[PDB]
């Protein structure tokens, strides 16, 4: 019970824990363009001043 | 797969705010200069009744 | 013992061909891949000039 | 203002633009870990990974 | 000559080819791809030449 | 002989994470450095009609 | 009265023209981060780094 | 070797930003005032239509 | 042929360590160098307030 309770508990997390990992990769082009819009915006409001 | 389809899909529709919010500003910059420019066509309107 | 061995196809040039099974997958794949991996500098080339 | 530079604004742009995307493309790499992504990036580094 | 991948980067791209098949001579795969490299390295010269 | 493998494997694919990044690094500052540079400009460039 | 107004207007245009120029140089220049950006700028230069 | 090779050439071609955008920053507004300047000329003649 | 495998083992890291040190150090002068390129144009930013 507690040899098979492993044997799903870290295929299980290995996934999740990967998987999200392509959500990351995917989550980095959202990053960088509010980064680079935001940095952009700011630099409108430089404008503002 | 989910993830790929999501992504070319994107790229396929994608725009920039940066690039529009800086074209805008040439655009709206220029135009403004046109209204400029055009006022001047009224203030040459206005020379003729000298 | 086959998996191991240097097996052959007949090709469509009719070729015999001695490979291995996943070694057959590899020169196909790859093949292919280089079709694309060329193109990228060439189209930058003629992307760099059109410029 | 009329064979060479007007792009140059125009350009100026689509110089960010190729730029923010291959730096997206290589902080992908980075965050990969791996030297190459794509089996056509370097098929003989790929193929004999593979 | 300008930093370009190119003609300088075209040529050399050819020895590096050759020179993964020099260290895969058995590997069929970089003749094809060194060989189809090669005739790309030659189309941009006849191409320039042209 | 398997772990060489691995070890092979890894030689063969993975980035150097460290150089990459700071070269990343470089290359991607100057290249933001210039962003805000066109951005400056076009303020430079525009306002002197006025 | 024209002439001396005629000629004087007609070098400030040139003028404008110059400095609009020179702003922009300025700019790819910054865009690339480099000295120089083309073989005749510098031909020992660039043709060394060959 | 030729990472310090690396490093030697990359003197021979890189420049920092800042200097540019000094040297912007001085042609620049010089760029507006006389532009400035030069429209002078019509209002001292302007104001002599009065 | 343990001890020796494991020195032989150490070797590859030593190296292996040395050799981005000499690019760490490297580095290192882009680090500082070039982020202050980054620190002046954010000085430019301050300027521009």
């Amino acid at each position: 019970s507690k040899d098979s309770t492993q044997a799903m508990i870290d295929t299980r997390y290995d996934t999740m824990a990967n998987q999200w990992l392509q959500y990351e990769s995917i989550l980095n082009k959202l990053n960088q363009q509010l980064n680079t819009v935001t940095n952009m915006i700011n630099a409108a409001n430089n404008s503002n001043n | 797969l989910s993830v790929n389809v999501q992504s070319i899909k994107s790229n396929v529709i994608d725009v920039d705010y940066g690039e529009a919010m800086m074209n805008l500003m040439q655009v709206q910059l220029a135009y403004q200069a046109s209204l400029k420019a055009s006022t001047t066509i009224s203030q040459l309107s206005l020379l003729n009744y000298m | 013992q086959l998996q191991y061995d240097k097996v052959n196809f007949y090709n469509e040039d009719g070729t015999i061909d001695n490979l291995t099974m996943e070694e057959y997958y590899r020169k196909l794949t790859g093949k292919i891949a280089s079709d694309g991996e060329n193109n990228n500098v060439v189209n930058s080339s003629n992307e760099t000039l059109y410029n | 203002m009329r064979i060479t530079n007007k792009l140059n604004f125009t350009n100026s742009v689509n110089n960010s633009m190729g730029g923010q995307s291959a730096l997206y493309q290589i902080s992908q790499q980075l965050a990969s870990g791996l030297k190459i992504q794509n089996s056509y990036e370097d098929a003989s580094t790929y193929i004999d990974n593979t | 000559d300008l930093q370009n991948t190119g003609i300088l980067q075209d040529l050399e791209n050819y020895n590096k080819a050759w020179n993964d098949f020099a260290s895969n001579p058995n590997e069929n795969a970089t003749k094809i791809a060194l060989v189809k490299a090669s005739q790309t390295l030659t189309e941009s010269v006849n191409n320039t030449f042209a």
